[PDB]
């Protein structure tokens, strides 16, 4: 988080969404879940924040 | 997690019956319930689903439109409505649930099924 | 729709056994695994899991329970048949909605 | 002193789960180090003299 001025990236996207705060958690790599599954997946790799 | 059913009896057909099992072990509520029934007819026979909240009824065609699932959290109960009861769905009849509730949304309450009672005798 | 074989299986005690289940489908499922399980039903009693995705074992499972498979073709096996392992075993599929149930192997000991 | 602003533990926790992705999985790792033959030798192979 510290360092992240100092990745140059080709560009960023920006996921825009309201869930539910307990379904924050399902926003992750190596994820299942009613969101995980079936709204919006992230595949299992390095991201963002 | 122990299932406990009760309510089979002898009714002739066209006549219905409802069954019930009491649940004792496990949070209830926390899980999908669902009935299979068993006959030398059909070997085992899964009838129908109830989801943890109550909402998501699910049928199998032989008993769609005939069979009511049904269940009260506040008794730790589940419950099974048979309505136009035929010679052919003489079985004993299951209660089961499952024990793993890591993914408690369709289809994945039917991957296991590792919970039954010890079933009930319905004529 | 699962069928197993044979109906009957006369194990002498102390010997290996094993129970087949083909499926008119693939059991593979949308995430890639196989929702195969195999149940035994002991008379007087209801089932009981033993074996789950094809080849894993439930807790207090004896470790002579085993299995193997993929696709439509699946094996259930016991290195060793004892007394206590009389019983119907049933293979069932959770893969595809409505789930179903084999038609179930009675494993008696000779 | 935690919980105060930008405070944090340096540690994190597992979560390894049974029904999981293999990437997610627990894994035992041994790494095996030799010491080249400095002091003389405490261990060798089944060899005959």
């Amino acid at each position: 988080a510290t360092k992240l001025n100092d990745l140059c990236f080709s560009n960023v996207y920006a996921d825009s969404f309201v869930v539910k705060g307990d379904d924050v958690r399902q926003i992750a790599p190596g994820q299942t879940g009613v969101i995980a599954d079936y709204n919006y997946k992230l595949p299992d790799d390095f991201m963002g924040c | 997690a122990q299932l406990v059913e009760s309510g089979g009896a002898l009714v002739q057909p066209g006549r219905s019956l409802r069954l019930s099992c009491a649940a004792s072990g496990f949070t209830f509520r926390n899980y999908a319930m669902h009935w299979v029934r068993q006959a030398p007819a059909t070997g085992l026979q899964w009838l129908a689903v109830i989801t943890s909240d109550g909402r998501n009824k699910f049928y199998a065609d032989s008993v769609k439109g005939r069979f009511t699932i049904s269940r009260e959290d506040s008794k730790n109960t589940l419950y099974l409505q048979m309505d136009s009861l035929r010679g052919e769905d003489t079985a004993v009849y299951y209660c089961v649930t499952q024990r793993d509730n890591s993914r408690d949304y369709f289809p994945h309450y039917f991957h296991d099924m590792d919970v039954w009672g010890q079933g009930t005798t319905v004529a | 729709v699962l069928t197993q074989s044979p109906l009957s299986l006369p194990v002498t005690l102390g010997q290996p056994a094993s129970i087949s289940c083909r499926s008119s489908q693939s059991l593979v499922y949308s995430d890639g695994d196989t929702y195969l399980n195999w149940f035994q039903q002991r008379p007087g009693q209801s089932p009981r899991r033993l074996i789950y995705q094809v080849s894993n074992r439930d807790s207090g499972v004896p470790d002579r329970f085993s299995g193997s498979g993929s696709g439509t073709d699946f094996t259930l096996k016991i290195s060793r048949v004892e007394a206590e392992d009389v019983g119907v075993y049933y293979c069932m599929q959770g893969s595809h909605w409505p789930p179903t149930f084999g038609q179930g192997t009675k494993v008696e000991i000779k | 002193t935690p919980p105060a602003l930008n405070c944090y533990w340096p540690l994190n926790d597992y979560g390894f789960y049974t029904t999981t992705g293999i990437g997610y999985q627990p894994y035992r790792v041994v790494v095996l180090s030799f010491e080249l033959l400095n002091a003389p030798a405490t261990v060798c192979g089944p060899k005959l003299s």
